[PDB]
């Protein structure tokens, strides 16, 4: 594909009276998970979660583990500071989430770099697209913004996101190319289930596709039936692929007025389906 | 990295 | 703090056929905070050998998890996923619909 992404998603969750906050990190290339870390594991280390990662040598895993353990400590201290900023009790559990990563564009350059944090499920602070400034989501976060501006934190992220982030992504894309670079088109079909003598559910299926981005719409007389379509969230097959369906309930006598349209980057051109008894 | 909030 | 209620989908990896080995999936998404309880049920009873994905989250910071286990569907057996989360009045149970 012309563009690719790498992301790390970390979750830190405090548990007052029950030890250190738990720390979980997962990394993704596009929609494929490739590593994990869990501080509650027997002997916490960064671990592969895609087979093409297993060829990285031990020094790779040692450095990633060092960096994650570093982050874990930073984020535990951060949880303490944030409970201060927010005047909160030491008795309650709180959650710090971070996202970071890079999009590689077809010109081989950084399409966009990211670093953002959330506290208890809400935006807290984000690195702006320019990789030189911050958006604080509230007054508490302005504490952080001020500290980070003074410490030149943005420039450190800019260097990472334009350099090592992209270099790493390029390497993973090469090491995993046979699966990461293969867009698998959805297998599609329509099912039909009478709900009465007079109406039926037409369900449009898309199965086994990669990546997860897809558009599935029902149309009648060339117009989207979005407000009559039940559309489920795109969901994992469990085998690295994704699934989705969309359904409409229609009068039996007008079943052939309905067509399902599917768009996927793995498709030469959009598909058009219909109920075919 | 080391950037505490 | 925000709270969001879990969405739940129960489904098989491959189209189900009686007597053929498959995978039973319960995909739980859009929830916050992250603590959550998920059980796969066979005829009302908890299945063993249930695995789950590593905790991740979406653009809106809401979490998602896939719970899954091997199964061989037959007409006699009923399957379901039961989810408990702080945002719920009580556990939500979603039956597997094998004919979609
Ligand atoms: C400080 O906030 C630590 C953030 C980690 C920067 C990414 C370094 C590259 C290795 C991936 C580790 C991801 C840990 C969340
Ligand atoms: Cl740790
Ligand atoms: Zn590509
Ligand atoms: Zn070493
Ligand atoms: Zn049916
Ligand atoms: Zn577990």
């Amino acid at each position: 594909a012309g563009s690719h992404s790498m992301r790390y998603f970390s979750t830190t969750v405090s548990r007052p009276g029950r030890g250190e906050p738990r720390f979980i990190v997962v990394g993704y290339v596009d929609d494929t998970q490739f590593v994990r870390f869990d501080s509650d594991a027997a002997s916490p280390k960064m671990e592969p979660r895609a087979p093409w990662m297993e060829q990285e040598g031990p020094e790779y895993w040692e450095e990633q583990t060092r960096r994650v353990k570093d982050a874990a400590q930073t984020f535990r201290v951060s949880l303490g500071n944030l409970r201060g900023y927010y005047n909160q009790s030491e008795a309650g559990s709180h959650t710090l989430q971070t996202m970071s990563g890079c999009d590689l564009g077809p010109d081989g350059r950084l399409l966009r770099g990211y670093y953002q944090q959330a506290y208890d499920g809400r935006d807290y602070i984000a690195l702006n697209e320019d990789l030189r400034s911050w958006t604080a989501a509230d007054e508490a976060a302005q504490n952080t913004q001020r500290k980070w501006e003074a410490a030149g934190v943005a420039e450190q992220w800019r260097a990472y996101l334009e350099g090592e982030c992209l270099e790493s992504l390029r390497r993973y894309l090469e090491n995993g190319k046979e699966t990461l670079q293969r867009a698998e088109p959805p297998k599609t079909h329509v099912t039909h289930h009478p709900v009465s003598d007079h109406e039926a559910t037409l369900r449009c299926w898309a199965l086994g596709f990669y990546p997860a981005e897809i558009t599935l719409t029902w149309q009648r007389d060339g117009e989207d039936q979005t407000q009559d379509t039940e559309l489920v969230e795109t969901r994992p097959g469990g085998d690295g692929t994704f699934q989705k369906w969309g359904a409409v309930v229609v009068p039996s006598g007008e079943e052939q007025r309905y067509t399902c349209h599917v768009q996927h980057e793995g498709l030469p051109e959009p598909l058009t389906l219909r109920w075919e008894p | 990295g080391g950037a505490i909030s | 703090a925000i709270q969001r209620t879990p969405k739940i989908q129960v489904y098989s990896r491959h189209p189900p056929e009686n007597g053929k080995p498959n995978f039973l999936n319960c995909y739980v998404s859009g929830f916050h905070p992250s603590d959550i309880e998920v059980d796969l049920l066979k005829n009302g009873e908890k299945m063993g050998k249930v695995e789950h994905s590593d905790l991740s989250f979406s653009k809106d910071w809401s979490f998602y998890l896939l719970y899954y286990t091997e199964f061989t569907p037959n007409e006699k057996d009923e399957y379901a996923c039961r989810v408990n989360h702080v945002t719920l009045s009580g556990p939500r149970t979603v039956k597997w619909d094998r004919d979609m």
